[PDB]
């Protein structure tokens, strides 16, 4: 049942790799739904982690201004230093100076509590629309700001199954990528 | 019912096999205590399995608090007596979890159809659907759980006699 | 050796929805708004008539269902704690303005935080007047539980007719039940929320001021 | 809804959070009268800050020991503090009669009745050409909507400087 | 049928809107008492007497704290009427004892009229026939309005007379300067 | 819907090599047309606002009580925005916000079966009612705005990286 799920494709020869197959032959359909959801979600953070690393290895901090002296991708220095935390004194310019792995250690503890709360709200909507409302699409969390999912409808169309397979795969690229990009931050292992 | 197979010979007793291993004979002396015994074996088994991982993992990595460090407590064997405010919060929330099982312990016989040790806890869905390897999945929990019951006595006294790291000396 | 009371408390055919290894309580039917079958100690199945606390059983033969008493007590615990957590924070300046009464008894130079407001106004006398004003409402609203226990009233639990802005005037029963669930859900959270503020400020670590950690 | 007055040209009917259907028809009728009363209070409040903030004040004595000379010398939000306690008792007392009278009309505005009309002097305004009163009710609400932002800006400028860019170096603030 | 004042409760069965201030406000069911010489007749006579005593007590305080004591009693000089009683008792105690025995004969006769008016049916509770100007002769709708206005002003004065006793026995000032104290203390 | 809308011209008929018109629903394409047109109208005012501020022509005479218009005419227009006062940029950011708040809250939104955003103030919109003439006119707004989108990216690729364009980067303003 695992070898006729969605995420298999040509790049392993249209069959899932056998060690990853070995954990889910004799398992429930809720088990393949759980691992599909945890694969997409791990791909979802890892895709954001690349651009969060690309603006951290560069100096594309706030404020964003594509002209010169505007802290854009071309000239990454600023003149305004928009003050991420006023009671701390830290600006966005201070974050882009140190390092990729030093960046999260300048963010205050109340700054992560704003992030982890609305992420805590979002993972509650994600659990409700996927598991309680038992949606047949893995990773379908009801979030579609532009209405891509109103296409034909519905999910049994070529444009969404192509988009579903492109999402898992671009999350599959970014999962090893952030693991390899944070590897060079940890250890020289760029083999 | 599910734990009585083998071949698994008993060490320091080369004739006895573990198939229907019951030399005192609790199954024939008091058969009505047998669902209480399976619930007690699995609870002894599941607590000893986390005790084995919990005895060797704080040897290498510690939680980032600075009262749990290696400079604060180098040995794992005195962490129970060195962090008392950490133990009441483990004891307090287990006490809540154990109190919600008293109406399940009060109906362990033929009251309602809950199998002993079954807490309906399978969020990752790893219980197989076909029944003939559900029993070996139950047997794997019992054999790994019985082994960790033996091992945590060897891990603790292996560290109480010889203060050392993981394997032992 | 007698017939066990266990059988009369649990359903024994259905499981509890929130705690799946436990059998469902006999009174939890899913009809009440916050009902997810959560009763691991089976306190809804206690056969005592709890309206005896208001009017004793020896006065006359009456009996209130335990789930009716528990929901009336849950809703009163919900609505008190929603106001209390809001009232603790508004008089501490958690929403910007340190809201105080115009009298100088209640000023911030007299009572600096809401932590110190109880003992300061039991001694002054504001809390004794509140206990008269609350106790007057509790004698005039608590007597409907005797009317329900006698089988005379069809009132739901926590169901005074207090809709002064009429949010539920022409509404259907599943949107009333949704609105009753949001009262219960925000009330259950504010009961734990008042438990946080009243305990974290009471530790010897301190921080009587917001954010109370 | 759009047949109601306050719906106008740029955003009408403006209700993105769908608050009009959060209650019944009587809830919306309470929302309209509260918007109308918040509007009329703030239009008196925006103008009372603009007039007393300049220096326009009545000639003479407000009380036996408090003149209007000392109250106009202060910013208005603390000029209320130096009003005598018998002065606020006279103001709050007539507002109490005004709020009791407009509530005690024979049909409540929450039940379809009239919104608060004038108490003293009690000019009748019933047959004043419903087409012209339709346009003037929209200009009452729109000037109410703007003055409620205005008086909330005046208090925000009086305590947090730079909250509004047009009132930074204003000496009344 | 539900109570008007408490619409979540059923109407008390002995209250049917016949009396003047009846909006069904009996949550404790005290109108159902019929045992220790006490019933709805006794409670209505007690309400009406508590109404009329408290109504006279409020204007009896507001007369002295505005215009001073009566002539012959100018020895009071205190705005606190709980303290001004003891200056009249200190100097002319015989007139208070004159009134207290004159009340004692009136009240013992009123106690007989209550229990004989209850056993028979020829006396409404609180009725003494004291209508010398004769408001009760015509316009029964306008006479029931006076019966309701007595009860409405009497139930209000019950709080006022109990308050002026208690905030006179605790502040030792007087009712009208307790009122001015509260106005300056809670002004915003 | 991509056949029945403007933007189709003669060099490239329906240029969509990634097929992003039929990727979503018609609300996704209606968001895309409202985002091409809004990017068009900003970049058309951006290409004009760069050239008439690089040509040196300016308003008389004082922008603020401290900042003249002529002091911003000397520097490059991408660095003149840094010298606009903070109260002036707040005046710009408020009227832009109040225009974006109005166009997304005027009735029958563009992602629904509704019109694209029109002039906030004053509301006339100057549109021809002739559908054979209007369709060509909004075909002219798009590709003029398409060229202005490439143009303003060329103005910021000449002010950041020296070079990158042959007919610029010899000019002390671009
Ligand atoms: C960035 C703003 C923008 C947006 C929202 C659109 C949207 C659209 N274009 Mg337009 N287009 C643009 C810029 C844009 N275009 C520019 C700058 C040019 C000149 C090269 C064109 C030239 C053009 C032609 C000739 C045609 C269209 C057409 C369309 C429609 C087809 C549906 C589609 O595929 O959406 C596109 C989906 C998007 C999400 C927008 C693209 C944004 C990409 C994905 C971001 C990455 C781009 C990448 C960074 C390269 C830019 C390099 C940069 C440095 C220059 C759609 C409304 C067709 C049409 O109107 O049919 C009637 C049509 O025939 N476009
Ligand atoms: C952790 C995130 C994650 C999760 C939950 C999954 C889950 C899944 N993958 Mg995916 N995959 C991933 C990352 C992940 N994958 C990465 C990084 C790649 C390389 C691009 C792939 C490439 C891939 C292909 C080609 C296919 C799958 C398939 C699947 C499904 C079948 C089971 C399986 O093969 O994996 C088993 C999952 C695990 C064993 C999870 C444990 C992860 C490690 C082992 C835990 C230990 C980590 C260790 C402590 C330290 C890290 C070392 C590590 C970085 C090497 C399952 C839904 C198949 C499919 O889609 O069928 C429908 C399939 O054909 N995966
Ligand atoms: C659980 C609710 C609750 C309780 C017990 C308190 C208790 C207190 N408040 Mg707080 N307060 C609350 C909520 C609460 N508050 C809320 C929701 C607000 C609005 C944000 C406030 C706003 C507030 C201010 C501004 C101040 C206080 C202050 C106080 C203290 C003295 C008040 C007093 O004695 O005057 C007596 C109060 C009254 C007579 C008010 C009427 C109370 C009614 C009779 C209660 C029952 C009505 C209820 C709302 C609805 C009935 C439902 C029923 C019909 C079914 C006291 C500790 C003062 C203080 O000392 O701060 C440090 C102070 O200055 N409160
Ligand atoms: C006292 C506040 C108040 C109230 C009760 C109303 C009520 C109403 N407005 Mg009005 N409105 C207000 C202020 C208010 N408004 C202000 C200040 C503006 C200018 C921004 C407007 C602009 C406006 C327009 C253009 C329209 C309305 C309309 C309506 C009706 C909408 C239906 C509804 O149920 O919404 C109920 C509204 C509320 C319950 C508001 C309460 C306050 C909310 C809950 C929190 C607001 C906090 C806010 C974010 C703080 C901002 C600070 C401010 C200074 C900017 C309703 C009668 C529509 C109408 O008149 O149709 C007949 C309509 O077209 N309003
Ligand atoms: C120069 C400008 C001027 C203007 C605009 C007016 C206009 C008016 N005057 Mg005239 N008046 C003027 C010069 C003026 N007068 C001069 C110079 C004198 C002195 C000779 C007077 C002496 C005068 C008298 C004696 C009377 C008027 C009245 C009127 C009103 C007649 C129409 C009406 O009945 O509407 C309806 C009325 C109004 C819209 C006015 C509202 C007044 C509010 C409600 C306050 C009421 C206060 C009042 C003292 C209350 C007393 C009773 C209370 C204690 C119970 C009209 C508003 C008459 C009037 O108002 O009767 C109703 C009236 O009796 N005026
Ligand atoms: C609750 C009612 C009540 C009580 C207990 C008092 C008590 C007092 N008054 Mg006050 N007073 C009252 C009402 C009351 N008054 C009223 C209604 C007014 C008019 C507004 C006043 C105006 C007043 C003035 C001006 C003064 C007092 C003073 C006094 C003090 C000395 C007078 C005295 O002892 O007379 C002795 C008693 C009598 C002479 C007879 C009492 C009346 C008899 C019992 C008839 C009652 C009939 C009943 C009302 C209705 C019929 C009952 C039945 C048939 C149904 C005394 C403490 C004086 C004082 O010293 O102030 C400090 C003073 O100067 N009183
Ligand atoms: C409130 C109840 C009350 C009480 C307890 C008294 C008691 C008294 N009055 Mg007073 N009196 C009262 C009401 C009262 N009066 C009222 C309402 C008036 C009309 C305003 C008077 C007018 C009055 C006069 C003119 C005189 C008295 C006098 C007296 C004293 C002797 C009685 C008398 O005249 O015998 C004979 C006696 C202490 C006499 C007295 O001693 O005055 C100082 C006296 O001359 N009374
Ligand atoms: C793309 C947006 C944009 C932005 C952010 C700026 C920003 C600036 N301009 Mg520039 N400018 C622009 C486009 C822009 N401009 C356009 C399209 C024109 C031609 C009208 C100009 C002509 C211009 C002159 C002559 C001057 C400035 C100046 C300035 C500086 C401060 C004063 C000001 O903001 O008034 C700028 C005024 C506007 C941006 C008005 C256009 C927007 C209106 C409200 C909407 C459409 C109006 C209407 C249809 C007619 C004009 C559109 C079209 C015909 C061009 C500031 C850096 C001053 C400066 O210091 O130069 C160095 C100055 O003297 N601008
Ligand atoms: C002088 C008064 C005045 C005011 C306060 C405005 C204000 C506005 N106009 Mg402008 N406009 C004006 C005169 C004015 N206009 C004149 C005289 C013309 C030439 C007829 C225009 C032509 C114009 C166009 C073409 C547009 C605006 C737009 C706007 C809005 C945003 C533009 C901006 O940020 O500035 C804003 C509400 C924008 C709008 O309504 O769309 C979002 C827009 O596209 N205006
Ligand atoms: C119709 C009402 C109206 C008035 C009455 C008014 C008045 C002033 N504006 Mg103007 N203005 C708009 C409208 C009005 N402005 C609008 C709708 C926009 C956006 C399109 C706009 C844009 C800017 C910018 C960029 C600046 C600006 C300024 C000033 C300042 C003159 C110098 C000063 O006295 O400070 C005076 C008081 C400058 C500034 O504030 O410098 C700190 C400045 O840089 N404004």
């Amino acid at each position: 049942s695992i070898n006729e799920a969605f995420g298999i494709s040509i790049e392993t020869g249209n069959k899932c790799p056998p060690l990853g197959a070995r954990i889910l032959e004799d398992a429930q359909p809720s088990a393949i739904k759980w691992f599909q959801n945890a694969e997409i979600k791990h791909g979802r953070i890892a895709m954001v982690a690349t651009i969060g690393y690309l603006v951290q290895k560069l100096g594309v901090h706030f404020p964003l201004y594509l002209g010169p002296s505007g802290s854009n991708c071309f000239h990454p220095e600023s003149e305004t230093a928009w003050l991420l935390s006023s009671s701390t004194g830290v600006t966005f310019s201070d974050i882009a100076k140190a390092a990729p792995l030093d960046a999260i250690q300048m963010v205050p503890v109340a700054g992560w509590m704003q992030i982890f709360f609305v992420a805590g709200w979002f993972e509650s909507v994600a659990y409700y629309r996927q598991w309680v409302k038992n949606s047949p699409i893995p990773g379908d969390y009801g979030y579609d700001p532009l209405g891509f999912t109103k296409r034909e409808g519905g999910w049994d169309s070529e444009e969404l199954t192509s988009l579903r397979l492109k999402e898992i795969k671009n999350g599959r690229l970014a999962m090893m990528t952030i693991a390899a990009w944070v590897s060079d931050e940890m250890i020289p292992g760029a083999l | 019912m599910v734990g009585a197979e083998g071949p698994e010979p008993i060490p320091f007793a080369p004739s006895k096999t573990s198939k229907n291993f019951d030399p005192v004979g609790f199954a024939e002396r008091s058969p009505e205590w047998l669902p209480w015994y399976r619930e007690a074996e699995l609870k002894h088994g599941r607590a000893a399995m986390l005790a084995t991982v919990g005895f060797v993992v704080p040897e290498f990595i510690r939680v980032p608090g600075e009262q749990f460090s290696f400079e604060a407590i180098p040995k794992v064997i005195d962490a129970h007596d060195a962090l008392p405010e950490s133990m009441i919060q483990i004891f307090g929330w287990i006490s809540f979890l154990e109190a919600c099982t008293f109406p399940a312990m009060a109906g362990l016989g033929g009251k309602y159809d809950r199998k002993p040790g079954d807490f309906s806890f399978d969020p990752l869905g790893l219980y197989p659907t076909d029944p003939e390897k559900q029993k070996q999945m139950q047997l794997a929990e019992l054999k790994n759980g019985r082994l960790a019951m033996i091992a945590i006595g060897g891990m603790v006294t292996g560290a109480a006699v010889t203060g050392h790291g993981f394997p032992y000396l | 050796m007698p017939e066990r009371l266990w059988d009369s408390m649990v359903d024994k055919t259905e499981r509890s929805k929130a705690v799946p290894f436990l059998p469902r309580a006999v009174n939890l039917d899913g009809s009440l708004p916050g009902d997810v079958g959560f009763d691991p100690f089976y306190l809804s199945s206690i056969p005592k008539d709890f309206s005896g606390f208001i009017q004793p059983p020896q006065w006359e033969e009456k009996g209130i269902p335990t789930l009716y008493w528990m929901r009336e007590a849950e809703l009163k615990h919900c609505r008190v704690a929603m106001l209390a957590w809001f009232g603790w924070l508004a008089t501490d300046g958690a929403f910007g303005v340190t809201l105080r009464f115009p009298g100088e008894i209640y000023s911030v130079e007299n009572i600096p935080t809401a932590y110190e407001a109880h003992n300061a106004l039991v001694s002054q006398g504001s809390m004794g007047f509140l206990l008269l004003a609350v106790g007057f409402i509790e004698f005039c609203t608590g007597a409907v539980l005797v009317e329900v226990a006698k089988g005379a009233s069809d009132r739901e639990a926590g169901d005074f007719k207090l809709d002064p802005l009429s949010f539920l005037k022409g509404k259907s029963e599943e949107e009333i039940k949704r609105m009753k669930t949001r009262e219960i859900a925000n009330g259950r959270l504010a009961m734990l929320a008042f438990g946080g503020v009243a305990t974290q400020t009471a530790l010897e670590g301190g921080n009587h001021a917001f954010p109370y950690f | 809804l759009s047949s109601l007055p306050g719906s106008t040209a740029p955003v009408g009917p403006f209700d993105p959070l769908n608050l009009a259907d959060s209650g019944s028809e009587e809830t919306l009728a309470w929302f309209r009268a509260s918007e109308l009363k918040h509007g009329r209070v703030a239009m008196l409040a925006t103008t009372g800050y603009l007039v007393q903030g300049a220096g326009i004040h009545f000639p003479g004595m407000l009380s036996s020991d408090v003149s209007f000379e000392s109250l106009s010398a202060m910013k208005p939000l603390e000029a209320w503090d130096a009003v005598p306690d018998a002065g606020k008792a006279q103001i709050l007392g007539t507002i109490f009669i005004a709020e009791m009278i407009t509530e005690s009309k024979p049909v409540h505005y929450t039940k379809g009745g009239p919104m608060p009309t004038m108490v003293f002097p009690a000019i009748d305004f019933s047959g004043v050409d419903a087409a012209t009163l339709k346009r003037k009710q929209d200009s009452e609400l729109n000037n109410g909507r703007l003055a409620m932002i205005a008086i909330m800006s005046f208090i925000s400028a009086a305590n947090i400087p730079g909250s509004v860019p047009a009132l930074t170096n204003n000496p009344a603030f | 049928e539900k109570s008007q004042s408490l619409p979540f409760m059923n109407r008390p069965p002995l209250l049917d809107g016949s009396m003047a201030g009846d909006v069904g406000f009996d949550p404790l069911g005290l109108s159902n008492i019929d045992d220790v010489g006490i019933d709805l007749y006794w409670l209505r006579e007690a309400e009406i007497k508590h109404c009329r005593v408290a109504m006279l007590a409020v204007v009896g305080i507001l007369q002295v704290e505005i215009f001073g004591p009566a002539p012959g009693c100018e020895m009071a000089t205190d705005k606190c009427q709980m303290d001004a009683f003891w200056q009249i008792w200190g100097a002319h105690p015989q007139y208070i004892a004159f009134g207290l025995i004159m009340i004692m004969m009136i009240e013992m006769i009123s106690g007989i009229a209550t229990t004989q008016g209850r056993e028979s049916g020829e006396r409404a509770p609180g009725d003494f026939g004291l209508d010398p100007l004769g408001y009760g002769k015509g316009d029964a709708a306008g006479y029931a309005r006076l019966q309701a206005q007595e009860i409405a002003n009497g139930r209000l004065a019950m709080f006022a007379a109990a308050g002026e006793i208690m905030q006179g026995c605790t502040t030792h000032q007087g009712a009208l300067e307790n009122l001015m104290t509260a106005l300056r203390d809670n002004s915003f | 819907k991509v056949d029945e809308m403007p933007g189709a011209t003669a060099p490239l008929g329906k240029f969509d090599p990634l097929n992003l018109a039929t990727l979503g629903s018609e609300s996704t394409l209606a968001w895309f047309r409202a985002a091409e047109l809004k990017h068009s109208r900003v970049a058309m005012l951006a290409t004009t606002g760069y050239l008439v501020q690089a040509a040196g022509i300016h308003f008389p005479g004082m922008l603020s009580s401290d900042v003249s218009f002529e002091s911003l005419s000397a520097m490059k227009p991408l660095d003149a925005w840094d010298a606009v006062p903070e109260g002036g940029k707040n005046q710009i950011y408020f009227t832009i916000f109040l225009a974006e708040f109005i166009t997304e809250c005027k009735g029958t939104h563009y992602t629904k079966g509704g019109p694209l955003p029109t002039i906030v103030f004053p509301p006339i919109d100057f549109s021809t009612v002739n559908p054979e003439q209007l369709k060509t006119r909004q075909n002219r707004e798009l590709n003029n705005g398409r060229l202005a989108m490439i143009a303003i990216m060329s103005f910021v690729a000449a002010a950041n990286i020296p070079g990158s364009v042959p007919a610029l980067a010899g000019n002390p303003m671009f």
